[PDB]
């Protein structure tokens, strides 16, 4: 440790960080606040391992690479893609049966069945729209179907920090539709900017209807070149403007879903979907504690179990007696 | 800046010179007056304009009539440079505000510096918002506030946004008024000054003849008939050539008084 | 490499050569001057330096604001560096080489003449109006019909009698940076003096120049940027300038720039546009266009394409040629084009006419 | 391979990447490095000093700040997006119904390029490129020949669309967005669609609004005016609607060749979906004939959809099925969507 | 990180990251994936990290000097206090009451709405309460000449929250730095953006459940980002309500208490005439009704010094419409 | 140190404390810091000195007809000079600013800065507009130098253009795109206002419209001589020509009537032009001799507009 701090005692050893590589066996080094340098061979680690974009360390002498280091360019948009949803697979998703049923064909058939693309007739579709009073399970179902396709699942904007990694006078959406490719093929989802300000896609746009390029473009590219299929997107809006999206897209090619309000069979299912989380006894019946909010939101199914539970939480004991169970609907029952 | 008398001399308005006596020189004379009874004074004061003159001059002269504590301070200072470090120097310099006790802040010419956020523009307004951030820190604390007096002024109140609209930050709103007859002859003494003319005279026609003027103004009106006496070799002059130098300018001003109307 | 054997190999001299002017880093403004020995400097490192120069430079050719050279050892003075200026913003202000000779003219006679005197006569003949004097005029205006916009600024190039001139249009210098069209505008005249020889054109003053003042919120004000300061740097007297500029735009909009003109600009020509007689000029340059019969008369359907200037009548001869290979023979006849020349003005004038009354009405 | 082992010691073996300001007669290039730092540069090697131009990569070594040359630039995240190509997977054979139209373009995409001789000795020449326009697909119905022209030279499809694209705008990188692909090969093909400036539900963030996003479509024309450009660079706009250029636009282009696509008859539209089934039908058995008589009219666009639908219905059976009472109330919805909207009018 | 055995990468303080060989003696417990350790001059070695920790400078606390305000007044509803009563102090410290239920507390606070000033009394409202350490610091604070010290800060000020317990960060206005601009020059602006994505990414390493309270604040939120506001990190926005006519009477009678009595002056006519000009121009121009009080020259307040006060703010000009009422 | 750099030394050593109150610009040599000597003055480039002008090459006497309106402007900048031990007798203040507005070409900058000629009065050309960078804060501490130099140096003179554009608040702020220039001219408005001795270096100010005006303009040591310029008399036009022609060569046989009664709202630059052009012909003629019917044909010409004539009108 001695002998091998002499040589990292004069000016220490750095950290670069390699935005091109070179078959000359030059490889150029940055440093974030320093400027970009570059230095001959420096051979350590196999080269196999080196790629654009890796941190890589720094020697101080000549300069050169030591080592070469795991780096996190995956890691920070996936990050962001799992803060907007939780996992949510097929055992997370309930009540859309009628509708997975719809929606799979679609999404399983570019992943397992395309041979039979040419048996059926039909070119690859081009995205599914979901639209609906608000409501849940439109983002629950959409890495639920993909959990079992085996498919992994990009979420969506507002991006955020792409402005910058991706430049200001980069093509935004484009720039995004290369980072899907650069990604192992998966599925994407629209989140959210529909608002109730007045009412009109004014604002959603931004993050809707220019992603609208997306889903073309990127099953552009699958078509024509690059690899390999398995690209798709799933809109998330409410009323209204949703005649444009079809006024957008005149209906090639795009599955037919109706986002449901809340309905008696997403209720009953979807309750015990977010109670295996939470443990309790079964004395409840789900069938007729769905029925009795016949409106509201499915997000009210949530609201049922987690904003009343502090009520639980309030007499110290991890169940209540059936009284409080009714006083858990009068709390739901007052701001209908 | 002077007065005591000066600062009373100006003639109006009346009692707006009763007021920032008591709210600003007070304190240090007799700080005892206020805690007793436990009224606090005013932090903050905001005097816009022009409906006449006088916006920063009854700020300005009491000032440093307190003490002879003062810190004057120039919107020049506050945008300084590209990655303007004087976020630190508007703590800097209220840090040496603060040397002075008991202290006075001024601001001058917010129109500029006071960037509004209403229509979101490029982050020059953001870093506006910094160096308002600065400003209210250090006079937030945590350190002496009751005892130091903030001032800022602006050409129109639009410019605050809803924070400095707000009272705290800005917390006194006065404009100015114009005067009356019989004292038109008061305002008047004490615009004689320097300037003085002939033995028998009667400065009425001068005045009103000139309504709604700075006080600049009229003293340049008596400087531009003062003026027209080198043209007539004579110390003094007759008022009828005094009326003609003074009703033409004043006219030629009139016509220039557009834009008066400011927002509340 | 064989090329680039010799050309690293050059390195001994240069390393040798490498020492000295090595610590000229960096470049370095100077301020104000109390004595003649000592000034003070300040670099790019955001250190200033008092300093005095070597007994090589003179204490004379240092100037307030002059960037010069420095040893970071002793930090005294090196060598005096012209330019201060200045990063980007040349690549598209500075034009080279010719194109677009006085042959492509369509026939525009008084026109193209009066404003040919107002740049190359001037200097061709530099004594003539100094002897002649009087004064040439501070400055030209281009506007109108769009034919022909742009080519007439091509014209000098190809004619241009020495060294090239330089183009601006104005969307280039918007902001991000705002100062740069100041300090571009002096530093041009600056660079001119010394060859002179060098014109300053500006193209699409209409959207830059958005004029009064409206409510708010501004909105026109900064716009007012552009406008009101071009205009102000226009209006200065040196001298002003050499080259007496030159001005083109679509509009005559706005009100402001177009008082402003007066005062200092002249020469204000509104196009023309083809004349009912100068349609076939077009045509005789297109005349040497691929082959062309000798039965075709051009003031034929000269007057059947009225306000087509040469741009909508150069299709005429596109047509004509565009058809001839769809039809696969060779030449166009007169009657061959013109039945296609009857249908290319109706039938594009159907989603618009292609007036310009109702531009600025 | 001597000459790698020779100037590694004369520039190498660390160095650093810099980049280029300005370059003197006297040999010295001046250079400037991450931060605000100048020199002297006067250096023989290498150089190619001419192709280098400012604002280059070019390297500085260490000993002492000198640049001994250069290896590439990638660069920025804005050439990576197209990557390819578009290759011909949009066929001649997915398109048909249309003559008087296909016929007179086929030769204005095709005037360069082939047949050089007549076109030289013109010597004025159409080097405009083309202009398309018109709902849904009339823009779309010459793009076929964009993608037939991607089987020789090269094309290039830029998105129009209305907000995201904002910049200065000045269209500083979308003028690299074309220079960028055309130095590549040289010919070019370039089409732009979709001009939604009319239809905007509101102007993007700080833009404008109003006349900001029309200077900046002024800009779009002193770009494509335009001074001074000469080769190609092939222009192709499209929109659904154009009130977009002014009288002063078109005059430089397209004052040729803009066209105009009439909504499909019934010879269009049976030719339209029966060459786009050639390369895939539904159950085969399909008869045009009926398809066009039941609905009267509406464009071939949605004729696809409720094909997709078709199969796709009938892949609740997994391949093959057809059911009467379900297939014709399937078809309701689509026949209504239209029979919700049949008068106008009479639009006649 | 740590990349291998015997050596690790280090960013220096002045932002340049430094891959060192770690000291022989220690290589596992103190090295931690991120952490402040101390290096040599010359060979920037690696040796000790902090305990943790030295923290950072400014200061916290200070909001300890009383009194401020009781939270007697909701005391009589007992329907607004127990969903106060269940969001404060249980959040604050209670551990076998959370995994039995199986609900995960959030974090997030979010307070929008001003006008009126709320906020910081409800602030040192909870410090009567309940006592812990109050991290105070203006959204700009951070803001400095190099980015390299931006990321260290706002570390610094997130690993004492999980540090220690219980902690309560307050930030004031964040949304300036919410402002996307790419330009270079607003690149450090752009770069403390995502320093607030950085701290964002670090809210998240305080799930779960040990330990943190954020409450944040801002005037305008229309600058805020989509992902800002999105539950799993905030989930609970509080909106504080407009003062509107329930904040009017309230807000007159706390500042009566501060003014002097008031025991001659009669309230009765001051909440009428001057009610009716108010803006609002709600809570602090009542203080300008104490702040004419020091314009007296009086001993206890004139009636025309209150009146006088609300009349110059905010003017109305009637009446040719609304006179239908 | 200016390196960002804050360093601890003893008080110097050479120069002692009496000079100065905390300073910039001192020398000191490298690592040592050891300051020699205490050096002036102040700084910066072209902030120290914005323009370097010597005298111009035209005098007061080349407007025809403006005697009238001469005489406010001569009497305000010579009357500090020469007459101010007159003002002290009897306490006359002299005028500051000076508002000089008319459409244009109303022969304004060259009047003003003739008028440095026969004075002395040595002369810094200023620009409102020059004032604004893409670097915050730059005009603004212009007039931080430049009135301190103001205060350093006697008159001479400074005279600015376009007062009126750099003077726009708008309504609803913020901001315009004068935003350094409108702070810095309300604070070289401060400065006349808060400083007394300010007074010296009077300034003159040009605008080129009236629509926008600053009220805080009027004051004494602000904006103070005012007039309205309207376009020229018949009287004054045909001076005006003869006295821009005075430099160059002027054509006999000339009523001056008739050209002068011709003009109605035909700014003076134009009249310039009609010599112009009238001089333009003259190469196409062959004859540098011209007539009195040139004139009108010049003047004519530009005005009113061009080219075109009355048809279809009836």
């Amino acid at each position: 440790l001695r002998e091998e701090l002499q040589l990292l005692q004069e000016q220490g050893s750095y950290v670069g960080e390699v935005v091109r590589a070179m078959d000359k066996k030059k490889v150029l080094v940055k440093v974030h606040p320093e400027g970009k340098f570059v230095v001959d061979v420096d051979k350590n680690i196999d080269i196999n391992d080196v790629t654009p974009n890796c941190r890589v360390a720094l020697r101080n002498d000549s300069y050169t690479l030591h080592k070469i280091l795991p780096n996190k360019v995956d890691p920070l948009v996936s990050l962001m893609m799992v803060e907007k949803v939780p996992d949510s697979t097929y055992e997370m998703i309930g009540g859309l049966d009628k509708q997975i049923k719809e929606i799979k064909e679609v999404i399983e058939l570019p992943v397992k069945h395309p041979e039979l693309f040419e048996a059926l007739g039909i070119a690859q579709p081009k995205g599914v729209l979901l639209y609906g009073p608000p409501g849940t399970g439109k983002t629950l179902l959409a890495r639920a179907v993909a959990h079992h396709t085996d498919c992994t699942f990009i979420r969506v904007s507002g991006s955020e920090l792409v402005q910058k990694f991706i430049g200001e006078g980069a093509r935004m959406v484009r720039e995004l539709f290369v980072m899907a490719r650069e990604h192992a093929p998966s599925i994407i989802f629209m989140d959210e900017i529909d608002s109730i300000g007045s009412s009109r896609l004014e604002g959603g746009s931004g993050g809707d209807s220019e992603v609208q390029r997306t889903m073309l473009e990127l099953l552009n590219q699958l078509d024509g070149f690059e690899a390999t299929k398995n690209i798709k997107v799933i809109m998330a809006t409410n009323r209204i403007d949703i005649l444009d999206s079809a006024l957008l897209r005149p209906g090639r090619i795009d599955r037919k879903i109706e986002f449901p309000p809340p309905n008696e069979e997403a209720r009953l299912d979807i309750l015990k979907i977010h109670s295996r989380k939470m443990n309790l006894t079964r004395g409840i019946n789900l069938r007729k504690i769905a029925e009795l909010m016949p409106g509201a939101s499915g997000a009210e199914v949530k609201g049922v179990c987690t904003e009343a539970g502090m009520y639980a939480l309030r007499e110290r004991r991890v169940h209540v007696t059936q009284e409080d169970f009714e006083m858990a609907v009068a709390k739901v029952m007052q701001k209908d | 800046d002077p007065g005591n008398v000066s600062y009373s001399e100006i003639g109006g308005l009346s009692e707006q010179i009763r007021e920032l006596r008591e709210v600003i020189e007070l304190p240090l004379t007799n700080p005892e007056l206020f805690q007793r009874v436990g009224i606090i004074p005013p932090k903050g004061c905001l005097l816009y304009g022009p409906p006449g003159t006088g916006k920063t001059l009854l700020a300005r002269a009491v000032a440093s009539q307190l003490d002879c504590n003062f810190l004057k301070v120039v919107s020049s200072s506050i945008v300084d440079k590209y990655i303007g470090e004087s976020a630190r120097l508007i703590r800097e310099m209220f840090n040496y505000a603060r040397d002075h006790q008991p202290c006075i802040i001024f601001m001058d010419e917010i129109d500029a510096i006071g960037g509004r956020r209403f229509s979101e523009g490029t982050s020059a307004d953001r870093e506006i918002q910094r160096t308002l951030m600065e400003l209210l820190n250090q006079m937030d604390g945590f350190d002496t506030l009751h005892r130091v007096k903030m001032i800022m002024a602006t050409n129109r109140p639009d410019t605050l946004d809803p924070a400095l609209l707000r009272p705290g930050r800005l917390d006194r709103k006065i404009h100015i008024d114009l005067p009356n007859e019989q004292a038109r002859l008061d305002i008047l003494k004490i615009h004689a000054g320097p300037i003085t003319k002939h033995g028998e005279i009667d400065y009425e026609a001068i005045v009103k003849l000139s309504d709604g003027f700075n006080g600049a103004d009229l003293r340049n009106v008596c400087t531009e008939a003062g003026m027209f006496a080198i043209r007539a070799d004579h110390d003094f002059v007759v008022q009828e050539d005094f009326m003609k130098a003074v009703r033409k300018v004043a006219d030629s001003k009139k016509l220039e008084s557009k834009l008066d109307y400011k927002p509340v | 490499a064989p090329p680039a054997l010799w050309d690293l190999a050059a390195d001994k001299q240069t390393l040798q050569s490498e020492q000295p002017l090595q610590v000229a880093r960096c470049t370095k403004i100077i301020n104000a001057d109390s004595e003649d020995p000592k000034y003070i400097i300040n670099v790019k490192q955001f250190a200033k330096f008092v300093v005095d120069l070597s007994d090589q430079v003179a204490p004379t050719d240092i100037e307030e604001g002059m960037r010069v050279g420095v040893d970071r050892n002793k930090y005294q003075i090196h060598i005096p560096l012209p330019p201060k200026i200045d990063p980007t913003v040349t690549m598209m202000q500075v034009e080279e080489k010719p194109d677009v000779t006085y042959s492509d003219v369509g026939g525009c006679k008084e026109q193209i003449e009066k404003l040919r005197e107002v740049v190359e006569t001037p200097l061709l003949h530099p004594e003539r109006f100094v002897n002649l004097g009087i004064e040439p005029p501070k400055g030209v205006l281009l506007f109108g019909p769009p034919g022909t916009g742009k080519t007439l600024c091509a014209r000098a190039v190809a004619n241009r009698t020495d060294a090239c001139f330089i183009r601006v249009i104005g969307s280039e210098l918007v902001q991000k940076y705002v100062g740069e069209g100041a300090r571009m505008v002096r530093e041009l005249f600056e660079m001119a003096r010394t060859k002179k020889a060098c014109l300053i054109f500006f193209d699409e003053i209409d959207a830059i120049g958005g004029a009064r003042f409206d409510d708010g919120a501004g909105g026109d004000n900064e716009v007012q940027r552009t406008m009101l300061e071009l205009i102000n740097q226009l209006d200065g007297f040196d001298p002003r300038g050499n080259i007496k500029v030159l001005m083109a735009t679509n509009r005559p909009d706005t009100l402001d720039p177009a008082l402003m003109r007066p005062g200092r600009l002249d020469r204000k020509i509104e196009f023309s546009l083809p004349d009912l007689e100068g349609r076939t000029h077009i045509f005789k340059i297109h005349a040497r266009s691929m082959s062309v019969e000798r039965d075709i008369r051009f003031e034929l359907l000269a007057r059947l394409c009225p306000n087509s200037t040469g741009a909508e009548i150069r299709s005429v001869c596109t047509e004509a040629g565009m058809f001839a290979i769809r039809a696969r023979r060779k030449i166009a006849t007169e009657k061959d084009f013109l039945e296609a020349v009857n249908k290319v003005i109706k039938s594009y004038a159907k989603f618009s006419a292609t007036p310009r009354y109702m531009t600025y009405n | 391979e001597e000459e790698r082992s020779k100037v590694d010691d004369l520039r190498g073996t660390p160095m650093s990447v810099g980049t280029l300001e300005e370059i003197i007669d006297d040999n010295h290039a001046i250079v400037s490095t991450s931060v605000g730092s100048e020199h002297y540069v006067s250096i023989l090697s290498f150089v190619d000093k001419d192709l280098l131009e400012p604002g280059c990569s070019v390297l500085l070594n260490h000993k002492v700040h000198a640049v001994i040359g250069v290896l590439m630039d990638d660069t920025d995240p804005l050439v990576t997006v197209m990557k390819v190509e578009k290759a011909p997977q949009e066929t001649y054979a997915d398109i048909g119904g249309l003559d008087n139209q296909i016929q007179e373009i086929k030769e204005s995409v095709e005037l360069p390029l082939t047949h050089p001789e007549y076109y030289e000795e013109m010597g004025i020449k159409p080097p405009k490129g083309v202009i398309l326009y018109g709902p849904p697909g009339t823009g779309k119905t010459l793009l076929a020949k964009a993608v037939a022209n991607q089987t020789s030279a090269t094309f290039l499809r830029v998105v129009g669309s209305e907000l995201i694209q904002k910049y200065l705008g000045d269209g500083p990188k979308l003028v690299r967005e074309l220079f960028r692909v055309a130095e590549e090969h040289a010919p070019s093909i370039v089409f732009i669609d979709e001009i939604d400036a009319i239809g905007t539900k509101r102007y993007d963030s700080n833009s404008g609004g109003e006349r900001e996003i029309q200077r900046t479509m002024l800009e779009l024309l002193n770009q494509l005016d335009g001074f001074d450009s000469r080769g190609d660079v092939k222009v192709i706009m499209a929109t659904n609607r154009i009130e977009t250029l002014d009288p002063a636009l078109i005059r430089p282009g397209r004052i040729d060749r803009k066209i105009e696509f009439p909504l499909p008859d019934e010879k269009t539209k049976k030719r339209i979906f029966q060459i786009h089934t050639s390369r895939m039908t539904l159950a085969d058995d399909v008869t045009l004939d009926d398809l066009i008589m039941a609905k009267d009219d509406l464009s071939g666009a949605d004729i696809k959809a409720i094909c997709t639908e078709a199969g796709l219905m009938a892949l609740r059976e997994r391949r093959m099925k057809v059911t009467n009472e379900d297939f014709k109330k399937s078809k309701e919805n689509v026949l209504y969507k239209k029979q919700e909207g049949t008068p106008e009018g009479l639009y006649l | 990180e740590a990349v291998d055995q015997n050596t690790a990468i280090v960013g220096s303080t002045t932002g340049s990251n430094y891959y060192v060989r770690i000291l022989s003696t220690i290589d596992r417990e103190l090295l931690k994936p991120n952490a402040s350790v101390a290096l040599h001059k010359h060979s920037n070695a690696l040796v000790d990290v902090l305990p943790p920790e030295a923290d950072s400078s400014i200061m916290m606390l200070t909001s300890d000097q009383k009194p401020d305000v009781m939270y007697a007044d909701i005391g009589g509803m007992d329907i607004q206090k127990q969903e106060v009563r269940e969001a404060v102090e249980l959040p604050l410290t209670h551990f076998e009451l959370y995994k039995q239920i199986g609900i995960d507390p959030p974090r997030g606070v979010l307070m929008y709405g001003p006008p009126g000033c709320g906020k910081t009394m409800l602030a040192k409202a909870v410090a009567h309460h309940t006592t812990a350490a109050f991290i105070r610091v203006v959204g700009s604070e951070f803001v400095q000449k190099y980015l390299g010290e931006g990321p260290r800060m706002v570390r610094d000020v997130f690993r004492l929250a999980k540090e220690n317990a219980p902690a309560i960060i307050f930030i004031d206005e964040i949304d300036a730095i919410a402002t996307k601009r790419f330009d270079a020059q607003t690149g450090a602006d752009r770069e403390v953006q995502r320093i607030l994505l950085e701290l964002l990414n670090q809210m998240d390493g305080f799930d779960q459940n040990v330990n943190v309270k954020v409450i944040m604040a801002t005037n305008r939120a229309d600058t805020l980002d989509p992902a800002l506001l999105r539950p799993g990190r905030l989930d609970r926005k509080i909106e504080f309500p407009l003062p509107d006519r329930r904040q009017k009477r309230l807000i007159f009678s706390t500042i009566t208490s501060k003014m002097n009595l008031s025991e001659e002056v009669d309230l009765e006519d001051y909440v009428a005439r001057p009610d009716k000009i108010s803006g609002a121009d709600i809570n602090s121009i009542c203080q300008e009704s104490g702040m004419l009080a020091v314009r007296e020259n009086r001993y206890i307040v004139l009636a025309k010094d209150f009146e006088k006060a609300y009349k110059t703010v905010i003017k109305k000009d009637e009446q040719e419409h609304e006179f239908y009422k | 140190t200016s390196t960002r750099q804050t360093y601890f030394l003893p008080v110097i050593g050479l120069v002692d404390a009496e000079k100065l109150k905390p300073g910039d610009l001192v020398g000191v040599n490298k690592d040592s810091y050891l300051i020699l000597e205490t050096l002036p003055t102040e700084y910066d480039s072209r902030v120290k000195a914005m323009e370097v002008d010597e005298r111009p090459t035209e005098q007061y006497s080349d407007i025809g007809g403006l005697d009238k309106q001469i005489q406010e402007l001569v009497e305000a900048i010579v009357l500090p000079m020469n007459h101010k031990e007159k003002f002290e007798n009897l306490g006359i203040q002299p005028p500051k600013g000076v508002l000089m507005y008319g459409p244009p070409g109303t022969g304004k900058t060259l009047l003003a800065r003739a008028c440095a000629a026969q004075t002395k009065a040595t002369f810094l050309k200023l620009a409102g507009p020059q004032l604004v960078q893409m670097f915050i804060g730059d005009g603004a501490k212009l007039v931080r130098d430049a009135f301190a130099l103001a205060k350093e140096k006697a008159p001479s003179i400074i005279f600015i253009d376009e007062l009126d554009a750099i003077g726009t608040k708008r309504f609803d702020s913020e901001k315009a795109g004068d935003r350094e220039v409108q702070r810095t001219m309300l604070e070289l408005l401060n400065q006349l206002d808060g400083f007394q001795p300010n007074t010296q270096v009077k300034v003159i100010a040009a605008t080129n419209r009236v629509d926008i005006l600053d009220p805080a303009l009027l004051r004494s040591g602000r904006l103070d001589r005012k007039i309205e310029f309207p376009m020229p008399n018949e009287e004054a036009r045909a001076r005006i020509m003869q006295i821009h022609s005075r430099k160059m060569n002027v054509s006999p046989d000339v009523n001056y009537e008739e050209l002068a009664r011709c003009t109605d709202d035909f700014n003076g630059a134009q009249c310039k032009a009609v010599c112009v052009e009238a001089g333009m012909i003259a190469l196409r003629r062959g004859a540098t001799e011209l007539t009195h019917e040139d004139y009108m044909e010049g003047i004519l010409e530009v005005q009113a507009k061009k080219k075109a004539n009355l048809q279809y009108y009836a």
